[PDB]
């Protein structure tokens, strides 16, 4: 019943100095050795430090462990904060032929914020039309932060249904990339004159406007 | 060095024996008296230890998936399988192999990470329709083109731009329920404005559960 | 416990699969098969569940200021394990003595065996458990119907000499390639001669 | 995910002074009010502390709790132990709408009476004969230590198959008891001449006899 | 003052409904402003907290169980009650109804704690036989005799003799798994051989579980 306490989220601005900690429940954390991992997400895990004091070959040396064993918390001293820094980190014991791993420590990220909306509309395809389907497509894409807003617009009343956007999702480039559809028929399609998807980012509106043409 | 590549089949079906062989290229299993470890992780939580093994008859196994992990070592092929009983549908992780030498110690050595979930059954036809683009479509110097992914059922469908030669600007969203059961979603490609008329743009969307590919042009819009 | 003129092996003394702790600092665990030294030191003490901890190199307290001292230049390595099964039994036995009081601090790797009353205030006591004289040996508290903090362990320490002397005790390779009719250089146990 | 930290095993010799520990894993020990309760073996829990420092009417003065939040553990001080006090120990929580209790501390005491057991046999009833059933029942009672072996015969011949024993337990003069039951047909009940029990304790064995008349 | 008793039966199969019913004397439901929280115990381990309500239909429960969990108060008949859906082998624990004095403080008066069995069976009747004393049974001036409680499913069966008038030297063993599913177990008394001839032994054996109250009478050994 031994397990090891490790705190969920920890964020501080690069440049400084954070503490992890590792906390045992039953068993002291003098007893056994304590293994660090730092993973990317999507990657198989690396190990950042082990034998509690001295660093592997490759790592630098901003990693430093810490063990007082009075209070029974394994801590991971990290000084100099990184870009390539933002990673899960975990604390692994052994206790009696079982091996117990830590809850995980998200490192998070960290400077101006990359706000470039790449708002682009599709008006919906003749081969579409032949289906008796219709679908207006809103792209956002290098984006950041990833919190945007949508909602479809139209001369007189667009449909409030088929409304379907997508969360942001983490592009090659670090931005961030979302989408937003819209089901239709194709009556409604030249109902309206025209229609519009606007998206509100930090304050500011990017707006296209599309046409059956 | 040393590498650790895992095979088996991806997908595990529910109450039934999972099959994950983790197989050992530029080294010995026998050799330097090594210890062989299974790690699984689920998303979007902490590593979990499932057991350990060596290249004899001990092992041990986690009180919490004991009686349920059989792992067997083959000296002639060179690599330690594991199977798992009574699956469900908490076990979704992502399974590692892990290479250790010491037992109190570290993970020197991770293999890449098998993604196994619970499979599907239900399946149906999709639809692409091409994304025309035009003058209002683009901002500045480029434009985007691209095709849209709608109406299919179920995960997971690939989509390739000129059969894998385009890759720089290509966005893959990941996709979202309709409202009635669906799925949607769409890929795009970011392109100058110079060569609309004078490159062709085709995507494949391929659908292996549903065993349906689809080629669809991508040209800008003709205004009738 | 000293260790001389034998070959030992460490492989098999971490593959019991069987101890509750280890710590082992100085030396990497994984690199100390190879590498040798002169002299190997056994000591070994039994002790209870909460103190496994006090044993580490620059730790305060009452067993390990007092009975066996830890200097910052310790390259021993310790293991114990969990033996309630065997050195402990039913009727409140305890069967093992440990020292408490004490005038000053000892040298490490010192060992102290005086059952001379330890005095507390300025008066004598002639060698009585008289007021302010109070015996330094104390009983343990060991039984088999505890949990988990207050069980035996037996602490063996394994500590390492460096010293001007050939390696006695180390763990090489058993037997090398031979080879003949061409100017190498061997050590037999007596000698760094080239030649074929 | 908020739980209490609690030692599972505490004991202590009689007039002394010992400390319970109760540590909370994500929310500080002093966000929340916490609560020990006193429970004896088979009887409903009784509170013993309330507001971390206040004894209820009832209760003696030595139930006295400190809180430590700097480490986040909740303390309980037991002065003067005694013979009554020996009961499991659990402190709560209330966390946010979802009160969350401790793992358990039990009060362990700190003369035994040893003697020879008691041995009793029984044979089959006419009542059990007439249900096709028959039963050989094996008594071991008033004995120390409670480590005891059964071992039934048949005439001569020992046997195995459907012999049924029962692990020590505690009687109320501090001794010990035990059973041993062999299932048996009422065909080979009357195939034997006659079957004993033989209860081997502290290397004297006793033994008893028994025959169908 | 005021005093919580339970009530309902002590059993419930697997995947069914369980409903324990905590009667109040004393004291109003209504009146007083207080809480009314259910919590269970199982044998050997910690407290553990399911739910707690209001008079009115304020309810909250425990996350490791929730929706499972259904209580509902009646202020006509001055009680509340708990209902329980799909129970299983690790269901068996100690249930106390207590009057939450303060939400986040204690419970100042606990009810006492009926015990619920849980097993995947069907429930079978005790069988009741005599145990006979005779020479063999003695030894000294004192004899023995019981009564034996064989096949019965579940746990537990109190046996009293002479309706509860003979507890001295009575000792009640703990249940042992048999073979075959069942359990079985006696309950003896020392008496001097004296009185074997002159006052009648019976032993009343309760297996609410499967109920069937059974009277056996013990008298000597007649050779036949």
């Amino acid at each position: 019943n031994f397990m090891l306490t490790q705190p969920h989220s920890v964020s501080e601005s690069p440049g400084k100095t954070v503490t992890i900690s590792c906390t045992g429940s039953s068993g002291s954390i003098a007893s056994n050795y304590v293994q660090w991992y730092q993973q990317r997400p999507g990657s198989a895990p690396t190990t950042v430090i082990y034998e509690d004091n001295q660093r592997p070959s490759g790592v630098p040396d901003r990693f430093s462990g810490s063990i007082d064993s009075s209070s029974n918390s394994a801590s991971l001293t990290i000084s100099g904060l990184k870009t390539e820094d933002e990673a899960d980190y975990y604390c692994q014991s052994y206790d009696s032929s079982n091996v117990v791993f830590g809850g995980g420590t998200k490192l998070t990220v960290l400077g101006q914020p990359k706000a470039a909306p790449s708002v682009t509309l599709f008006p919906p395809s003749s081969e579409e039309l032949q289906a008796n389907k219709a679908t207006l497509v809103c792209l956002i894409s290098d984006f950041y932060p990833g919190a945007v807003t949508v909602a479809w617009k139209a001369d007189s009343s667009p449909v409030k249904a088929g409304v379907e956007t997508t969360t942001p999702s983490k592009q090659s480039n670090n931005k961030y990339a979302a989408s937003s559809y819209l089901s239709l028929t194709p009556e409604q399609w030249k109902s309206h004159r025209s229609y519009s998807c606007q998206v509100t980012h930090e304050g500011s509106t990017v707006e296209k406007t599309v046409a059956p043409t | 060095q040393v590498q650790l590549q895992e095979s088996g089949p991806g997908l595990v079906k529910p109450s039934e024996t999972l099959s994950l062989t983790c197989t050992v290229s530029g080294g010995s299993v026998s050799s330097g008296g090594y210890f062989w470890s299974w790690i699984r992780q689920p998303p979007g939580k902490g590593l979990e230890w499932i057991g350990c093994i060596y290249y004899s008859g001990s092992t041990n196994y986690n009180p919490s998936l004991k009686s349920r992990v059989t792992i067997s070592v083959d000296t002639s092929k060179d690599q330690f399988s594991l199977k798992l009983s009574s699956v469900t549908a908490a076990d979704t992780a992502v399974y590692y192999c892990a290479r250790q030498l010491w037992l109190r110690g570290r993970f020197d050595y991770w293999g890449q990470g098998t993604l196994v979930t619970v499979s599907s059954a239900s399946t149906k036809g999709p639809s692409v329709f091409p994304l025309a683009p035009s003058s209002k479509s683009t901002s500045g110097g480029t434009a985007a083109l691209g095709c849209l992914v709608k109406d299919y059922f179920p995960e997971p469908v690939t989509v390739s731009w000129n059969s894998g030669a385009l890759t720089s600007g290509v966005h893959t969203f990941p996709a979202v329920l309709q409202s009635s059961g669906l799925y949607s979603l769409s890929s795009v490609v970011t392109v100058p404005s110079s060569s609309l008329g004078t490159q062709t743009y085709i995507c494949n969307v391929n659908h292996k559960p549903s065993n349906t590919k689809v080629d669809k042009k991508v040209e800008p819009k003709s205004c009738d | 416990k000293r260790i001389s003129n034998c070959v030992a092996d460490y492989s098999v003394l971490y593959n019991s699969a069987s101890f509750s702790t280890f710590k082992c600092y100085g030396v990497s665990p994984t690199k100390l098969n190879d590498l040798c030294f002169t002299n190997v030191y056994a000591d070994s003490f039994v002790i209870r569940g909460d103190e496994v901890r006090q044993i580490a190199p620059g730790q305060t307290g009452k067993i390990a200021d007092y009975n066996y001292k830890l200097p910052d230049d310790f390259t021993g390595c310790v293991i114990a394990w969990n033996s309630n099964n065997l050195d402990s039994k039913v009727g409140g036995n305890y069967n093992y003595l440990y020292r408490l009081f004490r005038k000053s601090n000892l040298k490490p790797f010192e060992r102290d065996i005086s059952t001379e009353i330890y005095q507390a205030g300025s008066t004598p006591c002639n060698g009585v458990e008289g007021f302010n004289c109070y015996f330094p040996l104390q009983s343990y508290g060991f039984q088999p119907t505890n949990g988990v903090g207050y069980q035996p362990y037996r602490v063996v320490v394994l500590s390492f000499e460096l010293l001007h002397a050939p390696a006695t005790v180390c763990g090489p390779k058993k037997s090398t390639n031979l080879v003949k009719n061409k100017c190498v250089n061997f050590n037999f146990n007596g000698l760094t001669g080239t030649g074929v």
